């Protein structure tokens, strides 16, 4: 807290807590954890390695100091810069404790993670929507299909790879009597404009040479 | 071709194709998948009619933004005919109808009507013409929907010497008033009234056959002036087809409606065509020349009277 | 701070039970349903008559986009994109060449009523106040090509409504 | 009801049926991978046949054998259990 | 190092398996489709079709692709099988309306740019 | 399964919650099984705002749930603050709590009377959306858009209140309390309500918690959880109001708990307008927020600063982080993702109503076919967000 | 009495495009926000029945659809299929901004660029969410394209 109205008032303490809580999960699943770090916003974040999805939600959902009861989120970031281009993300609540913590895992097209609706019932469908928005296959999952796109979706739309107009888009034919597809035709096309300012933003946070 | 009509684009909906098709009598059966075809590739199309505007909705999704335009105008009048054709790069007549009226009887429709298009036209100084014949067409036949046509036939090779006139067979598709004739018409409330239909050869055409060769008729140079029939690639028997039908439509069959208001149905001299032979013209160009193959009645007349089955059938005997 | 809701303990004393004996037998709460549904019936219906009479709405109300003009006649646009740059939908389309009298300006300017949301950014980027909303809606066409927008419709529709326009922006251009 | 012989001739029949065979060619010892030369995705289409031609399942492990008519006749021989 | 974790099928020789198996489970299924849709196209026209999709992967070779295109399949028919889709969604493989897109390269040079 | 019925919304009835297609698997009169098919609004919204500005976005949040309006925009201005390293002025603190309560009392009027509307109560769909009309038009005088406001924006607010609208806010407050009672003396004890809304759809709290539902759903079956209390994010900390608590875990409870809600909004608001402070409504950090029309006509860094944010927009820190507010619905947030660049990178969005519709599943189980109607209702389901 | 054969087919014409006019049944597609405006204008202050527009209908009784909301691929099969149930005469109504050219999502893969596209509209509401009033003008505007209509007329000069 400061006098500085166009400012954000840290929290300290709460920060402290989270570094403090941080060895904790690193010390106790040291087989999966890779990277563990604390946001200045007060945000825990855990790397762990794609095979622990299972033991170390599981750990945290039951442990007798974590208490993560329910799933807040459950998501992935397409990013094509890497060699596992796509990134989950889980997001866990705790009531009894009131705190939050992000559990993330790294992964690609064909090396499926471990479905973790054992975990949590409510990644029941967060995890459907993976496959279907991004391509990444869920193992043992009770019943994994498209959730979002539209039957006979030929490809994975929220990848970065993936143009924003579609491919095909659909039309009424009276020749035919029902709806039809055709290969996408814009009356005008998407503008795309180039926003990117040419001189280094923030300098905490800029990349070393290469 | 002009500045504005050069072709651009992939020929989707949205796509140029520089085809400024004006189209008389477009709310026809024929004319909506002309229309629609034309759509397709999104060429310019400019569509008078006489009907209500609300009986022309059904065209709207068939086109895209700006290239349906829905005028108005009068066949005994001619002011209105040069509005529509002033900047047409081709003109489509497609006028015709199955009864006379009152106000146009059949010489009107048949003789005059086209004619009068296609006087303006040359007025005008349209590029390109089409006209729809009949197969039948002789001023000597017994029909007089054909002794009518047989003289349109003439004028419309006349005033406009490089018109295709298109001579095409019986046609048929999902909104057809052939197939749907006999289904519904023939048998419904009345048991079959066939007049010994042993001698009659008859050899209809898909409604998509001719549909395609039309466009490809505009886009050919060398079509200028010649004439065309379209025929199935299937010769049949007026009987034969009707025994057939009602397989396909599962109506119980017994082998052997006057002129009112409204559209009539059954009319006397409609029985004339269906009686009235297929002529055999070898020597006239069709289908096949378009790069357009005919596709069989056993196909395609599924789709037709599917829905006159009501809720593994031997495909129709030919004759030579 | 939390509070319970429904944990109420029917009292087992016999006039209570009575009670809810005599509730269950003669409909008592259900002749109150009918009670309230009566009062309606006498109070003065909320309903105004359209078109005679207009729903209430103010200064800072958005509807049809239109261009405005300086008070001796001149566009008020200036062809600087702002407004194209912002429009969330993108359904501004702009083109400018110097005028004849070496002057910015626009030559080609259109909105797409369909592709808009009136969303009000395009009012808020215009550095001279030229893009802006009239106080109008009732602009519902039987065509889709009637919604697109070009510059001679928008500057109609500014002198259109410019009487009013001003008023509207002159008592509320103080909490911009 | 046996009648092993039926079974060489359902069998000759049937692949008659499957239009890619010629009939020249097709013997109770043809070779499907070089004689007749099909697809091995158009004898899974045979094999199914057969099935609905003897009335019964067909393991898929034993059909990635069967490479000749004989073999139908063969396989099928302990499936029906005729001795003959 | 190609120490890579697999799918469902540990090599080629199990992965073709199934797609064998899924083969049959469209064959099986063309004759439901057309009279369950009520489409307009014989039943000899479907399974044809099917051999194509089927076709154009052969050159495949990953064992976990194999079985991600099986994945898809199994997905593709039991929305078919359930009737989840719908009519049209039926008919997206055959492409009618589509009118023919030229191929050689005279016909391009005659119509547009695209090579 | 004996007989699986696809029953389907598509053809919508007077409810406009969306276009629902459900699957299920009866076993004669009882539901046994449920299938909801949710792509039927799928319009892709995540995907889209990855080419806007964070500016530019803003309007999408407000389109996700489409009776929850400025809530929605709260929660996402949250997150730029949040990720930005600013605070919004203590008044605009005020003004976006003024109208979250307001949402609020929105939200919950479309939710109970629709509910009702549903099992065919028709009455008291209409006397309460009077009032959402009276609502209206202080969404309207604010922001001049009935609905799609936008008023709420990372930084505070975009105009001040206009004179003589908090003085008619409480007009509308000090009768509305009446509104109320008028709502429950045809529901509460109404016993024809009652047998449609007790011993069903009974949630268990340990389940609750594990399918990840949150909000009435949470709170509906003892569950002592409101992010309004836990974890304040504007002013929440300096008011009072009792978050209700039920315990049956019935709809009925739900039911109740709404309508509670409703009345601890009013209050809210009774201590908004009377503490509402003064100052400035937005940042007074120009690179973030605009500058005002008087001060871009008149000075140069007044103006670059309006030809940037109109253009550009603002850059953000690289980072990413997750912000929930308690929307009326239930828990309500963004995973945003920064690279550094003036457009997002990312934008999960958590719907409230996509958990609570998974878990209609197992809700639904062993209960006649005509209480889905009084299951989906309860849960407050609008498409808008289920999709995105 | 005494009329020529123009004059009695007006009246009589007049008559049919008045009732079919003065009773509207809409059919309702509340896909999005703008479903919630179509509630509005229902509701108290507007009081939509009030011109005899009722407010629920069979999709298979209905006389006018409003389409209200995006229209998602996925969504779209049905509303054409619902087109086809509606017996004639039929007014299409399109509503807000994405149900006229994709409105804010007009350049989305799974949003079909206007509803036109799927069906022949008759009234265009513009609007994001078009106000309730507006709506209402549009719907009154509508019977009025109704009342411009001379069906009988036309037919009697067949
Ligand atoms: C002759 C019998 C033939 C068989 C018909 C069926 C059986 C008889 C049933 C008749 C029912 C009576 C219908 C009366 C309609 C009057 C409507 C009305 O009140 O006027 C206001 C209407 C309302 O107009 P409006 O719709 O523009 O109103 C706009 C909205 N307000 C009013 C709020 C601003 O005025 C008209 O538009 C003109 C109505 C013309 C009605 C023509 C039909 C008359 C009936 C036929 C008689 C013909 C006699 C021979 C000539
Ligand atoms: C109808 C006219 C409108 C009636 C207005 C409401 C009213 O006057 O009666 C309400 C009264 C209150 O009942 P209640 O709220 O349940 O409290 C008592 C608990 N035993 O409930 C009553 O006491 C009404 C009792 C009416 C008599 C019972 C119905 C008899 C029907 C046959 C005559
Ligand atoms: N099945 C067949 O008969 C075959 C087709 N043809 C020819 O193809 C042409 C089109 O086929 P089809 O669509 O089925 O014919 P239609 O019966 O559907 O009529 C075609 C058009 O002519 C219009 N029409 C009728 N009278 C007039 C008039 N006085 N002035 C202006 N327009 C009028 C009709 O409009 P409205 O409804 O408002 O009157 C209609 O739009 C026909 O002319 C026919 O001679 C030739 C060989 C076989
Ligand atoms: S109101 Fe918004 S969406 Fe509409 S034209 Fe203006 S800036 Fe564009
Ligand atoms: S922001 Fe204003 S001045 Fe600039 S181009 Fe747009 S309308 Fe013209
Ligand atoms: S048209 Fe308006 S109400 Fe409908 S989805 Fe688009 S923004 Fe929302």
């Amino acid at each position: 807290a400061d006098t500085r109205p166009t400012v954000r008032p840290r929290n300290d303490v709460a920060h402290k807590q989270l570094s403090a809580f941080g060895e904790y999960v690193a010390e106790i699943l040291p087989k999966y954890v890779q990277q563990v770090q604390v946001s200045c916003f007060n945000e825990l974040e855990i790397c762990i390695h794609p095979d622990g999805v299972i033991p170390v939600l599981t750990f945290l959902r039951d442990h007798s100091n974590a208490q993560f009861k329910s799933l807040a989120d459950l998501t992935a970031v397409d990013i094509p810069t890497r060699q596992n281009r796509f990134e989950i993300v889980y997001n866990l609540l705790s009531l009894r404790f009131n705190s939050r913590i992000r559990v993330k895992t790294y992964t690609d097209e064909l090396t499926p993670i471990e479905s973790s609706v054992p975990v949590y019932k409510a990644a029941n469908w967060y995890e459907r929507e993976i496959w279907d928005m991004f391509g990444v296959f869920f193992a043992n999952h009770p019943d994994l299909r498209r959730i979002l796109t539209d039957y006979g979706f030929e490809g994975h739309p929220f990848r970065k790879d993936f143009p924003l107009s579609g491919y095909v888009e659909l039309r009424y034919d009276d020749e035919v009597k029902r709806v039809v597809a055709e290969p996408v035709e814009l009356a005008q096309e998407f503008r795309k404009f180039d926003l990117n300012s040419p001189w280094e933003a923030f300098p905490a946070y800029r990349q070393p040479p290469e | 071709l002009h500045h504005a009509v050069i072709p651009h684009g992939k020929g989707g909906r949205s796509s140029v194709s520089g085809i400024v098709a004006t189209v008389f009598g477009a709310t026809g059966f024929l004319g909506r998948y002309v229309v629609n075809h034309l759509g397709r590739m999104g060429s310019q199309v400019i569509v008078p009619h006489r009907c209500e505007p609300y009986d022309t909705m059904h065209l709207r999704p068939m086109g895209d933004l700006g290239q349906i335009i829905f005028m108005d105008w009068n066949g005994r009048d001619k002011d209105s005919i040069r509005r529509a054709v002033e900047h047409s790069s081709v003109v489509i007549n497609l006028v015709g109808r199955e009864w006379e009226t009152q106000n146009f009887d059949f010489e009107d429709v048949f003789v005059k009507i086209p004619q009068a298009i296609a006087q303006v036209s040359k007025e005008a100084g349209v590029e390109k013409f089409i006209h729809i014949s009949h197969l039948n067409a002789d001023i000597k036949s017994s029909s007089k929907y054909l002794r009518s046509k047989a003289v349109g036939e003439k004028e419309v090779r006349e005033t406009f010497p490089e018109a295709t006139i298109i001579k095409p067979a019986e046609i048929f598709g999902r909104e057809d008033r052939f197939l749907n004739y006999f289904a519904n018409i023939r048998w419904f409330g009345g048991v079959p009234l066939i007049s010994l239909g042993k001698k009659t050869v008859k050899q209809p055409v898909y409604i998509v056959d001719v549909t395609k060769g039309i466009i490809n008729a505009i886009k050919d140079p060398d079509a200028r002036g010649k004439t065309f029939a379209f025929v199935g690639p299937s010769r049949y028997l007026l009987f034969d087809l009707v025994q057939y039908v009602f397989a396909v439509a599962h109506r119980p069959f017994l082998p052997y409606f006057e002129i009112s208001p409204f559209e009539p149905w059954t009319t006397r001299d409609k029985v004339e065509r269906i009686h009235t032979t297929d002529k055999i013209l070898p020597h006239l160009p069709g289908l096949e020349d378009l790069g357009v193959e005919a596709t069989p009645l056993e196909l395609k007349a599924i789709e037709v009277l599917r829905r006159h089955r009501t809720y593994d059938v031997q495909p129709a005997k030919t004759i030579p | 701070t939390y509070k319970y809701v429904n944990l109420r303990e029917p009292s087992m004393d016999m006039k209570s039970v009575t009670d809810r004996a005599a509730q269950t037998l003669l409909w008592t709460e259900l002749i109150r349903g009918l009670g309230m549904t009566l009062s309606y019936l006498f109070r003065e219906p909320a309903t105004i008559n359209y078109p005679f009479e207009k729903g209430p709405l103010s200064p800072r109300f958005r509807g049809e986009h239109a261009l405005r003009r300086y008070p001796s006649g001149e566009e008020r646009c200036i062809a600087c994109k702002l407004c194209e740059a912002v429009c969330p939908a993108q359904a501004i389309t702009i083109e400018a060449e110097p005028r004849a009298d070496g002057s910015r300006r626009t030559t080609r300017y259109d909105i797409d009523m369909t592709k808009c949301i009136y969303c009000g950014f395009c009012q808020e980027a215009c550095p001279v106040d030229a893009i802006v909303e009239g106080p109008n809606f009732e602009f519902s066409t039987e065509t889709h090509e009637e919604l697109l927008y070009n510059k001679e419709k928008l500057l109609n529709n500014g002198d259109k409504w410019e009487a009013e326009i001003a008023a509207n922006i002159q008592a509320d251009y103080l909490y911009r | 009801p046996l009648t092993l012989e039926g079974i060489k001739d359902r069998v000759l029949y049937v692949l008659k049926l499957y239009d890619k065979i010629d009939p020249e060619k097709l013997s109770v010892n043809s070779h499907f991978m070089k004689d007749l030369g099909l697809d091995s995705l158009d004898q899974v289409e045979i094999i199914m046949a057969m099935e609905d031609e003897f009335g019964f399942e067909i393991p898929d492990i034993d059909a990635e054998k069967l490479m000749c008519p004989q073999e139908i006749v063969d396989y099928i021989a302990d499936k029906k259990d005729v001795y003959e | 190092s190609t120490s890579v974790k697999p799918i469902f099928s540990r090599d080629m020789n199990e992965a073709k398996r199934r797609v064998r198996e899924l083969y049959r489970a469209w064959y099986r299924e063309v004759p439901n489709t057309v009279h369950l849709f009520q489409l307009d196209i014989s039943v000899k026209q479907g399974r044809d079709k099917v051999r194509e999709m089927f076709k154009k992967n052969a050159h495949i070779t990953d064992p976990r692709v194999v079985d991600l295109l099986v994945i898809k399949g199994k997905m593709e028919l039991e929305e078919t099988i359930k009737v989840w889709k719908q009519r049209t969604h039926v008919m997206r493989f055959f492409h009618e309306t589509e009118a023919p897109r030229p191929k050689d390269f005279l016909s391009k040079f005659y119509v547009g740019h695209d090579p | 399964l004996v007989s699986n019925l696809t029953l389907n919304f598509g053809p919508q009835h007077p409810a406009a919650h969306g276009v629902l297609r459900l699957v299920m698997e009866l076993s004669g009169e009882m539901v046994r099984k449920c299938d909801p098919h949710i792509g039927l609004l799928h319009r892709g919204t995540e995907k889209l705002i990855e080419y806007k500005t964070y500016l530019q976005a803003l309007p999408y949040f407000d389109r996700l749930d489409y009776v929850s309006m400025m809530c929605n925009e709260q929660a996402y201005s949250l997150a730029v603050e949040k990720l930005l390293n600013i605070r919004p002025p203590p008044r605009a603190q005020w003004i976006r709590v003024l109208f979250g309560e307001i949402t609020r009392l929105l939200n919950h009027i479309m939710a109970v009377t629709t509910h009702a509307l549903d099992i065919g109560a028709m009455t008291p769909f209409f006397w309460m959306f009077e009032e959402r009309e009276k609502m209206f038009e202080f969404y309207e005088r604010v922001s001049g858009a009935r609905m799609h406001a936008a008023y709420v924006r990372p930084g505070g607010v975009h105009q001040d209140l206009p004179l003589g609208l908090m003085d008619d806010i409480y007009e509308f407050s000090k009768n509305f309390s009446l509104r109320i009672d008028e709502l429950e003396e045809m529901l509460t004890n109404n016993r024809i309500w009652r047998n449609r809304t007790v011993d069903i759809g009974i949630v268990t709290a340990e389940d609750a918690l594990n399918y990840g539902f949150s909000g009435v759903m949470l709170r509906g079956s003892g569950i002592q959880w409101d992010l309004r209390k836990t974890q304040p994010y504007d002013v929440y900390d300096q008011v009072e109001f009792d978050v209700p608590i039920g315990s049956r875990g019935d709809c009925y409870d739900r039911y109740l708990c709404r309508v509670e809600e409703m009345r601890q909004s009013i209050r809210i608001i009774s201590q908004c307008l009377n503490k509402m402070p003064p100052g400035e409504i937005k940042v007074d950090d120009a690179k973030v927020s605009p500058p005002k029309r008087a001060e871009m006509k008149t000075s140069m860094e007044s103006l670059i600063h309006h030809f940037k944010l109109y253009t550009e927009g603002y850059q953000v820190p690289p980072g990413a982080t997750y912000t929930a507010i308690e929307a009326p619905k239930g828990e309500f947030g963004v995973y945003l993702v920064s690279d550094g660049s003036s457009r997002p990178y990312r934008c999960k969005i958590k719907a409230p109503g996509f958990a609570h519709l998974a878990g209609l599943d197992k809700m639904s189980k062993g209960h006649m076919l005509a209480d889905v109607v009084a299951i989906i209702g309860t849960q407050d389901i609008v498409f808008g967000e289920v999709d995105r | 009495p005494s009329s020529r054969g123009e004059y009695v087919v007006a009246k009589l014409d007049d008559l049919i495009n008045w009732a079919r006019r003065s009773s509207l049944w809409p059919m309702t597609f509340g896909l999005a926000c703008c479903a919630v405006e179509m509630m509005h204008m229902a509701a108290p202050r507007y009081d939509m029945d009030r011109f005899g527009v009722v407010f629920r209908a069979s999709p298979r009784q209905s006389d006018v659809m409003i389409v209200a909301g995006t229209l998602t691929n996925k969504m779209a099969p049905a509303l054409r299929k619902v087109y086809d149930q509606m017996p004639e005469p039929r007014y299409v109504v399109s509503m807000g901004s994405c149900a006229n050219g994709g409105g804010y999502y007009h350049y989305s893969y799974s949003v079909v660029r206007g509803c036109d596209r799927i069906v022949p509209v008759d009234i265009y509401v513009p609007g994001c969410p078009p106000t309730a009033e507006a709506l209402l003008y549009g719907i009154l505007q509508l019977q009025k394209k109704i009342k411009r209509e001379k069906r009988l007329r036309i037919w009697y000069r067949r």
